[PDB]
RNA sequence: GCUCAGGAAUAAGAGCUGAAUGCAUCUAAGCUCGAACUCUGACCUAAAAAGAGACCUCUUUAAGGAUUCCGGUAAAAGACC
RNA sequence: GCAGCUUGCUACCUCGAUGUCGGUUCUUUCCAUCCUGGCCGUGCAGCAGCGGCCAAGGGUGAGGUUGUUCGCCUAUUAAA
RNA sequence: AGCUUGUAGUCCGUAAGGGAGACAACCCAGCCCGUGGUUAAGGUCCCCAAGUGUCGACUAAGUGUUAAUACUAAAGGGCGUCCCAAGCCCCAGACAGCUGGAAGGUUAAGCACUUCAAAGAGUGCAGCUCACCAGUCGAGGUU
C-alpha cells in the first residue's frame, strides 16, 4: 500500500480512539536520538514540510532510522540531537463487496503536518553541521513532501 | 603485453555510475547523464 | 576587478590576415588557411597585426562564444605562422602491422590478423609520416591534424575484446 | 553444411516412417524433426536426401525402441536431379542412423545409397557397399 | 492472442498490379557507361526454351568444368534501325526533349507505327543539336530504334516497335559523335552485347486474365473442415472491426500477369545466325522454326513466346567478366515428345 | 516576383497569403530552396521527417519533397484554399526553384520584416536542405 | 531461372577543435565517424501533376481512329495485341 | 510515477439485442526488443555469459494433453 | 472515479446572440422588429476584422503557442541559463595553469623531531603522485 494512498488531506481528523476500534500502533520507536541531555548546541537546524501532508508512521519511521544512522556515522553516537516533534495521531482506516458499508477498518496511524511544520530539529556543533544536513536531506527523500532544510541557531556560525 | 600510451588512451577514463558513459579523467561529472559520481575504468 | 569580454589576437610578423565577409582567412610562410567563423552578435575587426573579437551582450554564452573565437583565431594564425605537428606509436602484441601512406589515406595492414587492411582518411593539406614504430603528422590546420590523428587512432579500435589484454592500435603520445 | 551439387526436393516429412537399413537394430524410425531446418507457418519439417533428421525409434530392438536418434536419409522415391541433367530415383525411402557429425552407428548398410550423401558424409558412402 | 508469424502474402512491391500500358517494356534507368561508345539496349522477341550441355565455367561453382544442363532461351534477335537522335536538356524539374533528327532513309514497314518522317531536316537538325551540345542545355543524348519483323515467320505482326536505347559513352560530345555514326543504320545484336555477358531482360509477363487471391498472392485454402463450408479459395477476412475500411495490402482478385517485369544477370550463352542451330524437329510449339540471327539466353525470361524482349546491360551485375562459355550440345530434340 | 533567399519561411509565406489574399497579383517566388526555418537542424529534421511519413497511401497526407512544393503548401495553409477565394489565391500563386528562365531579368521585391537576419541566433537550416533530406531532387 | 550493393545524412556511442572556468573538458557554437532504421540507388506504377507537361512527325474535309472481316502474345463484358 | 495489456470499483452509453470464449484465415499497429544490426560497463583472457543504451526493417515456426486463454511437455531453431 | 451522498449561491433542464476549434450548464449576455453608433467577453502574423504594436527582461527546449475545467504528469536532480542576498580568500598579489622540494623522519614492515617560510605515522600507477611554502602572468575566485 503506497503512500500516495494515504498522502492528501481532504478529511478531517480521526483521531479520537475511544469511539473506534483496534488500531494498528505505530512502527515509529524512538523520537529523541544523540544526547538527550546537551542542550549547548550551538548549531541547531530543522528539517521542515512545505504542504499539507499526512506523513504514515511506516514513512516517519525510515525517515527517522536513515536521519539517525546518518548523524550516528558523521558525527558520533552522541556529537548530535535530533527531535523528531511529530506523533502521528491520525489514523488511517482502509474499505478492505464493493462500496456497500464503505467505512473501513483501522490499517495504521499517521500525522497530519502543515506547510512550514517541523518535522526533525537537529542540533550539532560548528563542524558537524554539514553532516547533519546533509543526513536532514537524506530523511525528507523518504517522506512524502517536498521538504526544506531551515537553521534554528546559529545562522551567524554558519555564515 | 600491456602498453603506457595504449592504457593512457583506452584505461585511463572515468565511467559514469549510472549510464556507463565514457567521461574524461578529470571531469567530476557525467556529459550524456549528468550524474555525480564517476568511477575509474577498471584495469584489473 | 572590472571585466573585460572583449580579446585581442596579436598577428605575428609574416602572417596576413583578413575577414572577406563573414570568413576569416589567414595567409603566411607556413601555408594559407581559411575558415568560417560568425556568430551573432559577436563582431571580429583586423587591423595592423592584431585581431579583437567582441560581443555586444555580456551574457555567459556571449562569453563562451568570445573565447571559442579567440581560440580558433590564435589557433590559425599559429597554423599558418607556424604549424602543428603531431606524435603517435605504433604497438603491436603479436601481428606486426603494416603502416603506409598511398594517397590521403594511410594503411594499416594485418591489423590482429585481419586480412582486410584498415584505411584511415587524412584530412587537409596534412603530411603524415610513419616513421617506423611511431607516426608523425604535421599540417597548417589544428582541427585537420587532430582529425587525422583521431581517424588513425579511431580505426584501430578493437571492437569486441578486452582493452586490458588486446592493446593493439595507434595511440596518441602528443596532442596538436 | 556443405552444399551438394545436385537438386533434392524434400520429400519426407515429420512423422513418416522410414526403412532404416543399417545394422544398428533400429529397422523403422519416425521423422520427428530435422537438423538445420527453420520452418514457416503450418509446413511440416520436411527431409530430402542428405539430411539429418531427429528419429525416434518405432520397430526394431527392445533397446533401440522409443530412442531419439539422429539418422540421415539415404535413398528417396521422389526423384532429384543430377547437374547433367538425369532425374535419379530410387525403389524405396532409406535412413541410416549417425552422429551429430555425420558417422554411422552401424557397420553395414544394405541396398543402394544415394551418391550426394556419400560426398556429403564421406563416412556413409564409405560404410556402404553399393553407391549410386 | 499468442500470435502466430507469418510473413505477408504476396509482394507489394509491384503494386497496384495492373496490365501494363504498352506491350513494349520501358526501362526507367540505364547503366552508367564504362568504356567505348555503344547502345545500351537490344530488342528481340521470345522464341521458346531449350536446354544446352555446356561446359562449367562460372568460378568457385561447386560444379565446375563438369557437365551441367543449363536450361536456355532462345530469343530471336535480328538487326534494329537506330532511327532517331534525340538530346535531353536537365534543369531542377527534369529532362526534357529538346531536341530530335530523325534518319533520311527508313524502313517502308514503319507505316504501320507512325507516319513515315520526311527526308528534311538531317543536316541542319544535327548541326542544330551541335549548337544545343555545344552551348550546355544539352546533358544526355539518346537512340530511338525499332525492330523489323517483317523477317520472323513466328511472330505474325510486320510493324516495328518503337524504343529509346540510352548511348554508353563517356563524353556527351563522344555520344553525339558515336549517334551520328550510328544514326539510321542497322545494327545487329553483336554490335551491342558479347558472348557471354549477363544482360537484363524485361518484358511484359504472361497474361493470367482476373485471377484469383488464392494465385494472384498465393494466400491458403481454408483448411479440413472449413474447406468444404462455403469459402474454399477466399481470403478469410478483408480487415478488423477498426479501421473501418478495407486495406490495399489485402490478398484480393484482380488482374494477375501482363505486368512489366525486369530479369537481372541473364547470361548470353551464344550468338548464333542460322536458326537451324537451335530450331529443334517439327519446329517450336506454336511458334515455327528459327530463321534470322539468335541469342541463346541462360534461364528463364518474362514472357510468352513471340513476345518482345528488351535487353540492357546489367545495372547491378555482381560477376566480373565471364568469358566465353564452351557449348557441347544445344538440345534440339522435338518439344512435342 | 519575390526573392525568397535569405527569408523566414512562415513570415514569407503569411506574407505572401495576405498579398493574394488582397486579390490582383500573381506572385513568383524564385529561390524557393534558399530560404530558411529557424530552429535547430535536429528538431527541424524530426518534424519534418514525421510531417513526410505521416498519411495513409489511399488518403494520407501526401506531404511534398520539393522545396518549391514545399514553400506551396506552406502558403497553401494560411489560405481558406478551400473556398473560391483560397483557389485563386494559390491559382494566382507559382514558386520556383533557382531562377526560371522567363523570370531571368525580371524584377524582385524582398519582405523586409521576412528577413533572416532579423534573427538572433545560429540555429536554422534552409528549405533547400529540408527538401533533399526528406529525399528530393531540385 | 533471377533475387547485390555503393553513396549521403543520422540515433545510442566513440572522438577532434574549443571556451564558459587562464588549465582540463566529445558541447555551449563548430567538425569527423557511427546502425538490419531514414534518404539516394534498384524495381513496379506514374500527364486527372488544376503549375493538368517536353520534343519530333503527319495533315486540315485530310492525317488518323473505330466497326465489318481472319485471328491470339490478350481476354469476365469492355479493353489489349 | 507511467501503461490500461489482470482482477476490482462505478453505473455515464446500449435491454423495439452492438451475436457472447477459444481456435482458424488475413491485414495492420506500439516498443516496455526474444533473435537479427550498432554500442557501453564488467567481478569482459578467448569461447560463453551478465547488466544497460539505440533500433520496430525482417523473423518469431512444427508438435502431445486440455474447449481453452494461460501453463506444462517434446524435438528443432538465430529466436522460437 | 465524468463515483456516491449533502449544504450555500448561480446555472442547464426551460437560455437566444457574441467568444473559447467543436463545448447542455465556462466568460460577456439574459433576447420584441429594422437602421446607425460604441463597447462587453476575447482577440489583432495568415486561415480571420483589427498590431509582423511599444517599453524592460526571460526561454533555445518547437518547451510553449491549453483562464475554469471530467480536456493539463510527479518525486528527485541540473558547474542549462538569468537574478537577489550573505559568509570566506582578495592588486601587503587569491582562484585556475607554469618552475626547485614533499630532503629530519619510521621498517611505529607508510597503500590487509630542539627547530627551518618549504617533509605525514601518508592522496597515488621502492623510485613513479596530491595536500602544502617560494616565484610567476595580474584579477576576481569559492561556499
Ligand atoms: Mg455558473
Ligand atoms: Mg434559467
Ligand atoms: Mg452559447
Ligand atoms: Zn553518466
Amino acid at each position: 500500500k503506497p503512500g500516495s494512498m494515504y498522502r492528501n488531506v481532504r478529511q478531517r481528523s480521526f483521531t479520537r480512539r475511544k469511539y473506534m476500534g483496534g488500531v494498528p500502533g505505530s512502527q515509529v520507536i524512538h523520537y529523541d536520538m544523540g544526547d538527550k541531555a546537551n542542550t549547548s548546541f550551538p548549531v541547531k537546524i530543522s528539517l521542515i514540510v512545505e504542504e499539507k501532508c499526512q506523513i504514515r508512521h511506516t514513512a516517519l519511521e525510515a525517515a527517522r532510522i536513515t536521519a539517525n544512522r546518518h548523524l550516528v556515522a558523521d558525527t558520533g553516537k552522541m556529537g548530535f540531537y535530533m527531535k523528531l516533534r511529530v506523533y502521528p495521531h491520525e489514523v488511517i482506516r482502509e474499505n478492505k463487496s464493493g462500496m456497500r458499508r464503505a467505512f473501513g477498518k483501522n490499517v495504521g496511524t499517521a500525522a497530519r503536518v502543515k506547510p512550514m511544520q517541523k518535522i526533525f530539529t537537529v542540533a550539532v556543533e560548528k563542524q558537524n553541521f554539514k553532516a547533519a544536513k546533509e543526513a536532514l536531506w537524506h530523511a525528507g527523500q523518504k517522506l512524502p513532501t517536498p521538504c526544506r532544510i531551515v537553521v534554528d541557531e546559529g545562522a551567524e556560525l554558519v555564515q | 603485453a600491456r602498453f603506457p600510451e595504449a592504457e593512457e588512451r583506452l584505461l585511463n577514463k572515468k565511467i559514469c555510475m549510472k549510464c556507463n558513459a565514457r567521461n574524461a579523467i578529470r571531469a567530476t561529472r557525467c556529459r550524456k547523464c549528468g550524474y555525480g559520481t564517476l568511477r575509474v575504468k577498471s584495469k584489473e | 576587478m572590472v571585466k573585460e569580454i572583449a580579446r585581442t589576437i596579436e598577428i605575428p610578423e609574416g602572417v596576413s590576415v583578413s575577414l572577406a565577409q563573414d570568413v576569416f582567412t589567414a595567409t603566411g610562410p607556413k601555408g594559407t588557411v581559411e575558415r568560417k567563423l560568425w556568430y551573432p552578435g559577436i563582431m571580429i575587426d583586423v587591423k595592423d597585426g592584431e585581431v579583437v573579437v567582441d560581443a555586444e551582450y555580456a551574457r555567459k554564452e556571449q562569453k563562451a562564444m568570445v573565447g571559442t573565437f579567440a581560440s580558433h583565431i590564435r589557433n590559425l594564425v599559429k597554423g599558418v605562422n607556424e604549424g602543428f605537428e603531431c606524435k603517435m606509436s605504433i604497438v603491436y602484441a603479436h601481428f606486426p602491422m603494416q603502416v603506409k601512406v598511398d594517397g590521403k589515406t594511410l594503411i594499416i595492414g594485418n591489423f590482429l590478423g585481419e586480412k582486410k587492411p584498415r584505411f584511415a582518411k587524412i584530412i587537409g593539406e596534412t603530411k603524415v609520416k610513419v616513421s617506423g614504430n611511431d607516426v608523425t603528422i604535421t599540417g597548417i590546420n589544428k582541427e585537420d591534424v587532430g582529425q587525422t590523428a583521431a581517424n588513425i587512432e579511431q580505426k584501430t579500435k578493437i571492437k569486441r575484446f578486452d582493452p586490458r589484454i588486446f592493446q593493439d592500435g595507434i595511440y596518441i603520445v602528443q596532442k596538436a | 553444411m556443405k552444399g551438394m551439387r545436385s537438386n533434392i526436393p524434400r520429400a519426407l516429412n515429420a512423422g513418416a516412417q522410414i526403412a532404416c537399413v543399417d545394422n544398428t537394430g533400429a529397422k523403422v524410425v519416425e521423422i520427428i524433426s530435422v537438423k538445420k531446418y527453420r520452418g514457416v507457418k503450418n509446413r511440416m519439417p520436411c527431409a530430402g536426401i542428405g539430411d539429418m533428421c531427429v528419429v525416434s525409434v518405432k520397430k526394431g530392438t527392445p533397446e533401440m525402441r522409443k530412442q531419439v536418434l539422429l539418422a540421415v536419409v539415404v535413398r528417396q522415391k521422389q526423384e532429384f536431379r543430377r547437374p547433367d541433367g538425369l532425374h535419379v530415383s530410387f525403389e524405396d525411402n532409406a535412413m541410416v542412423i549417425t552422429d551429430e557429425e555425420g558417422i554411422p552407428k552401424g557397420t553395414d548398410i544394405k541396398g543402394p545409397v544415394a551418391r550426394e550423401v556419400a560426398e556429403r558424409f564421406p563416412k556413409i558412402g564409405t560404410t556402404a557397399s553399393i553407391i549410386v | 492472442m499468442a500470435s502466430i508469424h507469418r510473413p505477408k502474402r504476396g509482394s507489394l512491391a509491384f503494386s497496384p498490379r495492373k496490365r501494363a500500358k504498352s506491350h513494349i517494356p520501358r526501362f526507367r534507368a540505364w547503366p552508367e557507361a564504362t568504356g567505348e561508345p555503344k547502345l545500351q539496349s537490344f530488342a528481340g522477341y521470345k522464341v521458346g526454351m531449350t536446354h544446352v550441355i555446356m561446359v562449367d565455367d562460372t568460378k568457385n561453382s561447386l560444379t565446375q568444368g563438369m557437365e551441367i544442363s543449363v536450361p536456355v532461351t532462345v530469343i530471336e534477335t535480328p538487326a534494329i534501325r537506330v532511327a532517331a537522335i534525340r538530346a535531353y536538356a536537365e534543369d531542377s524539374t527534369g529532362e526534357k526533349a529538346i531536341a530530335e533528327v530523325w534518319a533520311a532513309d527508313l524502313d517502308p514497314e514503319l507505316k504501320r507505327r507512325i507516319p513515315i518522317p520526311a527526308a528534311g531536316n538531317q543536316a541542319e537538325a544535327l548541326e542544330n543539336i551541335g549548337k544545343l551540345i555545344e552551348e550546355g542545355r544539352v546533358s544526355d543524348v539518346r537512340a530511338v530504334i525499332y525492330t523489323l519483323p517483317k523477317s520472323l515467320t513466328g511472330v505474325p505482326k510486320k510493324v516495328p516497335d518503337i524504343m529509346e536505347s540510352g548511348i554508353s559513352a563517356r563524353d556527351l560530345g563522344t555520344k553525339f559523335e558515336y549517334s551520328k555514326t550510328i544514326l539510321g543504320t542497322l545494327v545487329s545484336v553483336t554490335d551491342v552485347f558479347k558472348n557471354g555477358t549477363l544482360v537484363d531482360t524485361a518484358a511484359i509477363t504472361i497474361g493470367k486474365g482476373t485471377q484469383g487471391p488464392v494465385k494472384r498472392w498465393g494466400i491458403q485454402l481454408m483448411k479440413g473442415k472449413h474447406s468444404r463450408q462455403g469459402s474454399l479459395r477466399q481470403v478469410g477476412t478483408l480487415g478488423a472491426f477498426n479501421p473501418s475500411r478495407v486495406s490495399w495490402r489485402v490478398p484480393q482478385m484482380g488482374q494477375m500477369g501482363y505486368h512489366q517485369r525486369t530479369e537481372f544477370n541473364k547470361r548470353i550463352l551464344k550468338i548464333g545466325s542460322d536458326g537451324e542451330e537451335v530450331t529443334p524437329e517439327g519446329g517450336f510449339i506454336n511458334y515455327g522454326l528459327v530463321r534470322g540471327d539468335y541469342i541463346l539466353i541462360k534461364g528463364s525470361v518474362p514472357g510468352p513466346s513471340k513476345r518482345l524482349i528488351r535487353l540492357r546491360d546489367p545495372i547491378r551485375a555482381k560477376k566480373a567478366d565471364l568469358g566465353e562459355p564452351n557449348i557441347l550440345y544445344i538440345s534440339r530434340e522435338s518439344k512435342q515428345g | 516576383v519575390i526573392d525568397a533567399k535569405g527569408l523566414i519561411l512562415g513570415r514569407l509565406a503569411s506574407s505572401v497569403a495576405k498579398q493574394l489574399l488582397s486579390g490582383d497579383e500573381k506572385v513568383y517566388i524564385i529561390n524557393a530552396e534558399q530560404a530558411i526555418i529557424s530552429g535547430s537542424r535536429a528538431a527541424t529534421l524530426r518534424e519534418y521527417r514525421e510531417t513526410r511519413e505521416r498519411g495513409a497511401t489511399e488518403f494520407g497526407p501526401y506531404f511534398p519533397k520539393r522545396p518549391d512544393r514545399i514553400l506551396k503548401r506552406t502558403i497553401r495553409g494560411m489560405l481558406p484554399y478551400k473556398r473560391a477565394r483560397g483557389r485563386d489565391a494559390m491559382s494566382r500563386l507559382k514558386v520556383y526553384v533557382g531562377v526560371p528562365y522567363e523570370l531571368k531579368g525580371a524584377e524582385t521585391v524582398t519582405i523586409p520584416d521576412a528577413d533572416m537576419r532579423l534573427l538572433s541566433s545560429s540555429r536554422y537550416v534552409e528549405l533547400g536542405e529540408v527538401s533533399q533530406k526528406m529525399g528530393s531532387k531540385f
